RNA sequence: CAUCGGUUUUGGCGGGGGGAUAAAGGUCCGGGGAACGUAGCUCCUCCGGGAGUGUUAUAGCCCCGGGCGUAAUGCCCUCGC
RNA sequence: GCCAGAACGCGAUGAUACCUCCAGCACGUUGUAGACGUAUAAGAAUAGGCUCCGGCCUCGUAUCUUAGCAGGCGAUUCCUCCGUUGGCCUUGAAGUGGCCAGCGGUAAUUCGCGUAUUGUAAUUUUAACACGCGCUGGAUCAAAUCCUUUGCAGACGACUUAG
């Protein structure tokens, strides 16, 4: 699959615009400054051409999402941007669905239901450089061992004359990307209700 | 030894239309039309004399000559299928548990589906989907008998064998548990 | 009709079939030795189409549409020559498209430097007339 | 204006050196001549001059193009490839390069 | 690549040729016989005096004043041709061109130049 | 190789006890006369006790086919040594000359039974005068009423130096 | 001979085409092979599948991320493995010879409008004896882990649909050119003058 | 580049000798045979054949001998350019 | 489905200060796995196909193009061929080709004037890309890193943050 074209709506908030810098505090914030002329000039004919391209050619359509981290009690001001695939009807329907959603907030209420089984994707908790017993759960060695107990005794036979990839070695544990599946939703609470 | 000429001939009834585009044989008759593909055998077709089709292989090594007679019977089966059709009778055999059967034509696909319940004590349901163009009926003249009809012998015979193969006993002496649906005489419709 | 089938009826290898051997000669088949070899005899007055009597492998020959009618099997030279003249095989070969194509190749190979230049000039003049005709057809279409 | 080329030579490719698998002799080169496909046709080019034309990085005698001269000595094999011998052994990096086969001294 | 008419073979492979100067611009010139192709086209020399073929086939005729005229000290100008040789070429061309023009395409054939196109195999091409 | 047929006549060298010895004629199919004489002494040693050292070659000349342009049927009797014994066989061929039939047998017997020239003895070669003398199926099918067959498939002949072709060749030549 | 040769890979045998292509690459000829999903292999498909499974079981024991054999599964890469085994690829001469070869599935542009050549020495219709079995490299690739059997199949239907429309335009031009030649008024004298010249 | 010398490679030409003084082969004159049976004739179908008789007829073929003929070709061996 | 992501695999997008970038032109190269006509698009079968529906098919041994100072200056003569600029439409498999306007050059035919002296062979220095320099016409006025900070992270780098 190849990304053919990308269409950006005008009036992007600073939460999006911070994702495109490493030093936003001292920058001139020129991101998408010359792009907004596409929406204005020629009655936005440039954007219309790109939308026609997506309908005619593309077979998979995705929207560029955006979090509102300013609404959470986190010190971070960069928003997390994401691509979400519009599964559903025809390609023409997907484009008009996504185009109408430009700059319009989307609530978790519409995406998911109360009794839906979902998959949760996140990066696990980091543990740093950890030994063999922690990474792989190998048996601990007897207390009489001279040069360390939390180790693997035999890391390979004489032949093959190499340490193999299937032998437990100390290193990094945690901070791995994981996709936990088959999680049932129990409640989709409202942020305005006082009896959530 | 290579044979310089091997030949077979096939009588064509006057009420049947036969067409061979390259080696795809299309037979059209009173009961419908059947199409068979034979592009995997090197054979030459010709018209000999007023309604007979000649089949010949020109240099065969006794492994190609063998396929010559096979093609003749397959083509002759197509002619029979569109004139007199094929009808298979299948009888139910059991000792203690009657076999309950229901047949229904799927609306979406169009193929008949045979559903077998109450095999030997079994609670599972055996669903068998017939080949296209095969009709399944439960005979009224004799109790516990299935009737499969169609123009294609391959469709009818394969469908009848699917029913028989799904009714196999497991982990039992099959010489004692002679239970299943077994194919009776293999005549024609007409 | 009753039966409607195509046709791939090859040219048969039969006593009387006229073959084209390598080099351009012709020779009828007087007797079949094997399924790969035949006995031939090209009794043609023209040296180009004349072939000595002998056995030739069928893999080195090309079958022609011309056939000598009802030639007796194993007929010797003279008897074959009488049938060759009676059937007029030499004349029929001349109008055959294979002979015209073969003759065209011989004429092109024989061209000299002056002839190749003259071929250019006469082709350019002929092309100019056809270019005028094609342009008129397209414009009037 | 003329709408034609200017080629007065047959085109050829430097195939390889004369060799016997694990030993190669740079003294003799194998040349494939475009259109030559048998020994009876390679006999025409026996003795004709062969030139390998390449480019240098320095301008000498008011040019950057340099020439190595040679000649066809004998047919090689049955498929019309010929052996050629040059003033200096022809470079090994030029295996598959293009050489000019002039119509010099002509017996026709 | 040009096409010329052979006048006389002199010695040691040296040929005296002239493709008429008014046809293709090839003056009277000596050419080694190994660097030519002898075609099958013959131009009748009926009218060209063999007396004038001599005294120019005699050597030193071409390189008589080469050493005398080799000035290369400098707006370049063409080395003017000796009026004796200009008259000599003019005399020979009169008969030669008249005979050449009697053939339908020979005049244009000589004026052109020879080149190899795609598929032209000299070992197979007849001349 | 390509075989000629020689007649070789041999004889024991005359001695005081046998002033006039017997002459032994034999027909040999050999690539050349050197082998033909070698084959003669090999066959004569086992047959008539005569050895080359105590014998002389009276003559060795080529017998040429009388009618090389008539297609005739041949029946050949041989004996050969397999890998486990010796067997007699009878084969039939359709050629122009007795030599041509013998060259066919040596290739036929090598192809089918893996026998070699050093293992085969040509007992007898005859010409079948009629068609009811033919006793084999592969030969009876070539002498039918009016033999006429096509040549299916029959890939064309293209120069092996013409590497690339512009259009796909048709196998209907 | 030519500048760049585009070879239609449909109907050719994998090994016989590879050897011919390999020698041309070493001679200095640039080659482009298209429709490598349609290449043929002699023998029953089961033997071809078993041959690839034995290939799949060979892999570096101590570290599969290094040392190969790095089993490629696309039809264009199955063929390229055949050609690479016929080249001295570990030398600078063999490395350059491989850079002259481009191998594709289907007919990508700009090769969709170039003449496609065939190699009669490798065509399976000429080589394989009738009655023998053969398979297709596309089918073998599909059942070993290739992913784009249908994507290529749909794109070729579009190409043939576009190519089909080009054919009527070619037929009309051929029909018109035949009319122009017949209706052209040409000098009678030059008619047989070219005829006796073979043209 | 021309004319030579040494070695070598690859083509072409002319003339001899030998074998059954090639065997064949073409035409003609004789004798003898048969079928994968030509004409004619007798039977069924008769679009298309089959069966029998019939030994050259309104095709031909096989074997032996003899003229043209000291024919040619082919293979091998040779003297030269 | 799931993990890594080629550190010499690729795509889309945002902003790009300067010694800048885009387009055109011009010149040049201590550049080239190696131009010299470096011309040619149906699909499919092969015990069958193509068609101008008349017929044709072993054959690319084909078709186009192919003359002129490396190709000049004029004339006679014919509306053919080529290149380029602009507009419109169209092509997403690694986006390319089609109609129309103008401009420029053109042996189908026939001629006149010039070639010489590179001296008897010496690559036929000319193409296409890539790069650099300069001119003309336009366009723009940016980031990353160090540093301080954070702890969803960490042996150190690194990573998530904020200034
Ligand atoms: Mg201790
Ligand atoms: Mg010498
Ligand atoms: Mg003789």
């Amino acid at each position: 699959l190849r990304s053919l074209t990308t269409v950006w709506a005008e009036h992007l908030s600073d939460e999006v615009k911070r994702r495109f810098y490493k030093n936003w505090y001292k920058s001139k914030k020129k991101a998408f400054t010359k792009y907004v002329k596409k929406h204005s000039d020629n009655n936005g004919a440039a954007i219309t051409r790109e939308l026609e391209r997506i309908k005619k050619y593309c077979t998979v359509v995705r929207v560029l999402a955006h979090t509102q981290i300013r609404k959470t009690p986190l010190k971070q001001k960069k928003a997390h941007l994401m691509e979400i695939q519009i599964n559903g009807g025809s390609v023409a329907d997907k484009v008009e669905f996504g185009h109408g959603l430009f700059e319009k907030p989307v609530s978790i209420d519409s995406i998911f239901e109360k009794d839906e089984v979902i998959d949760v994707i996140a990066v696990t908790k980091g543990h740093g450089f950890t030994g063999v017993t922690a990474r792989w759960g190998t048996k601990k060695l007897p207390r009489k061992t001279h040069k360390g107990l939390r180790k693997v005794a035999c890391i390979g036979a004489w032949h093959p004359s190499h340490v193999q990839w299937t032998v437990a070695r100390a290193g990094q544990a945690g901070y791995h990307h994981r996709t936990s599946v088959n999680h049932k939703i129990y409640r989709i609470g409202k942020g305005d209700a006082e009896d959530s | 030894m290579r044979y310089i000429h091997s030949e077979e001939t096939l009588e064509v009834p006057e009420n049947v239309k036969v067409s061979i585009k390259s080696r795809i044989v299309t037979v059209e008759g009173p009961r419908g039309k059947l199409v068979k593909d034979l592009s995997h055998i090197a054979v030459n077709f010709s018209v000999i004399k007023k309604g007979v089709i000649g089949l010949e292989i020109h240099h065969g090594n006794r492994k190609n000559v063998a396929a010559l007679r096979t093609v003749r019977t397959i083509i002759n089966n197509l002619i029979i299928g569109v004139t007199k059709g094929f009808k298979y009778k299948m009888r139910y055999v059991y000792a203690h548990f009657p076999i309950n059967v229901n047949v229904e034509k799927n609306a979406e696909t169009g193929n008949f589906e045979v559903e077998i319940r109450n095999f030997i004590g079994e609670k599972i349901v055996r669903r068998v989907v017939m080949q296209p163009g095969v009709d399944v009926e439960i005979s009224k003249a004799q109790k516990d008998e299935l009737v499969l009809s169609g123009n294609s012998l391959e469709g009818v015979s394969q469908s009848a064998a699917d029913i028989q193969q799904i009714c196999r006993v497991r982990n039992k002496d099959i010489r004692k548990f002679l239970d299943g649906i077994y194919v009776s005489e293999k005549g024609n419709i007409v | 009709a009753d039966i409607q089938i195509g046709s791939s009826a090859w040219r048969l290898v039969e006593v009387g079939r006229v073959l084209k051997l390598e080099g351009g000669s012709l020779a009828t088949i007087v007797e079949i030795v094997d399924h790969k070899r035949v006995l031939v005899d090209g009794p043609s007055s023209d040296p180009k189409l004349a072939a000595p009597r002998g056995v030739v492998s069928l893999s080195r020959t090309l079958l022609t549409p011309l056939v000598v009618e009802k030639l007796p099997r194993g007929a010797r030279t003279g008897a074959v020559k009488k049938a060759w003249e009676a059937a007029g095989i030499d004349a029929k070969w001349k109008e055959s498209n294979w002979a015209k194509k073969q003759l065209q190749q011989e004429r092109r190979k024989a061209l000299t430097d002056f002839d190749r230049f003259k071929v250019m000039r006469l082709k350019k003049q002929r092309r100019f007339e056809e270019r005028k005709a094609l342009a008129k057809i397209k414009a009037s279409a | 204006p003329t709408e034609a080329g200017h080629r007065l030579y047959v085109k050829g490719r430097h195939l390889s050196y004369q060799r016997g698998r694990h030993t190669t002799h740079p003294k003799t080169s194998l040349i494939k001549i475009e259109g030559v496909d048998d020994t009876a046709a390679a006999n025409f080019y026996l003795g004709k001059r062969v030139a390998y034309v390449y480019r240098g990085q320095k301008e000498v005698r008011g040019t950057k193009i340099r020439v190595i001269w040679g000649k066809v000595t004998r047919p090689h094999g049955n498929s019309g490839v010929v052996r050629a011998k040059f003033a200096a052994p022809l470079p090994s990096r030029s295996f598959g390069a293009s050489v000019r086969i002039m119509l010099y001294p002509s017996s026709i | 690549g040009k096409r010329v008419v052979l006048l006389k073979a002199l010695d040691q492979g040296v040929l005296l040729v002239t493709g008429p100067f008014k046809i293709n611009g090839v003056p009277l010139r000596r050419v080694n016989a190994r660097y030519v192709i002898a075609t099958s086209q013959k131009v009748d020399l009926a009218g060209i005096d063999e007396a004038k073929i001599n005294e120019i086939a005699q050597p030193k005729y071409f390189t008589a004043e080469k050493s005398k005229e080799k000035a290369g000290e400098e707006k370049p100008q063409k080395k003017e041709v000796s009026s004796s040789r200009v008259a000599d070429q003019k005399a020979i061309d009169k008969a030669l061109i008249a005979n050449i023009k009697k053939v339908e395409f020979l005049a244009s054939y000589l004026a052109s130049s020879f080149t190899l196109r795609k598929g032209d195999k000299p070992h197979e091409m007849k001349w | 190789g390509r075989l000629q047929e020689y007649q070789v006549i041999g004889r024991h060298l005359p001695t005081e006890s046998n002033p006039t010895p017997a002459l032994y004629r034999m027909r040999i199919f050999a690539p050349n006369a050197v082998v033909a004489k070698s084959r003669f002494w090999y066959f004569l040693r086992g047959l008539r006790k005569v050895k080359k050292a105590t014998g002389e070659i009276v003559t060795c000349n080529v017998i040429t086919e009388k009618h090389p342009l008539k297609v005739k049927n041949f029946g050949v009797w041989i004996r050969y040594d397999s890998r486990s014994g010796t067997h007699n066989m009878y084969k039939e061929y359709r050629e122009l000359s007795r030599t041509a039939a013998v060259e066919a047998l040596y290739s036929d017997m090598a192809a089918r039974h893996r026998a070699r020239f050093r293992s085969i003895h040509i007992l007898k070669v005859v010409e079948l005068e009629k068609t009811e003398d033919i006793k084999r199926p592969y030969l009876k099918q070539l002498v039918t009423k009016k033999l006429s067959f096509p040549l299916p498939h029959r890939v064309p002949k293209i120069s092996n130096k013409k590497i690339f072709s512009a259009k796909r060749p048709a196998t209907f030549a | 001979f030519e500048s760049v040769v585009v070879i239609d890979g449909k109907g050719h045998l994998l090994g016989r085409l590879a050897s011919i292509v390999a020698k041309q690459l070493l001679n200095g000829q640039k080659i482009v092979v298209v429709r490598c999903e349609a290449l043929n292999i002699s023998g029953e498909f089961f033997r071809a599948k078993l041959k690839y499974h034995s290939y799949l079981r060979k892999m570096t024991r101590y570290n599969p991320t290094r040392g190969g054999p790095f089993h490629f599964r696309a039809p264009s890469r199955i063929f390229y493995k055949a050609v690479r085994g016929m080249i001295p690829h570990k030398t600078a001469r063999g490395a350059a010879a491989l850079e002259r070869l481009k191998v594709f599935e289907g007919v990508p542009p700009p090769y969709d409008k170039k003449k496609k050549m065939v190699v009669p020495q490798a065509l399976r219709v000429l080589r394989l004896q009738p009655g023998r079995k053969f398979c297709t490299v596309g089918r073998l690739s599909s059942e070993v882990g290739w992913k784009y059997e249908d994507v290529v199949s749909r794109l070729e239907e579009r190409r043939k649909a576009k190519g089909a429309a080009y054919y009527e335009r070619k037929k009309v031009a051929a029909r018109q050119l035949s009319e122009a030649k017949k209706s052209a008024k040409v000098n009678d004298k030059t008619a047989e003058a070219l005829k006796e010249f073979g043209y």
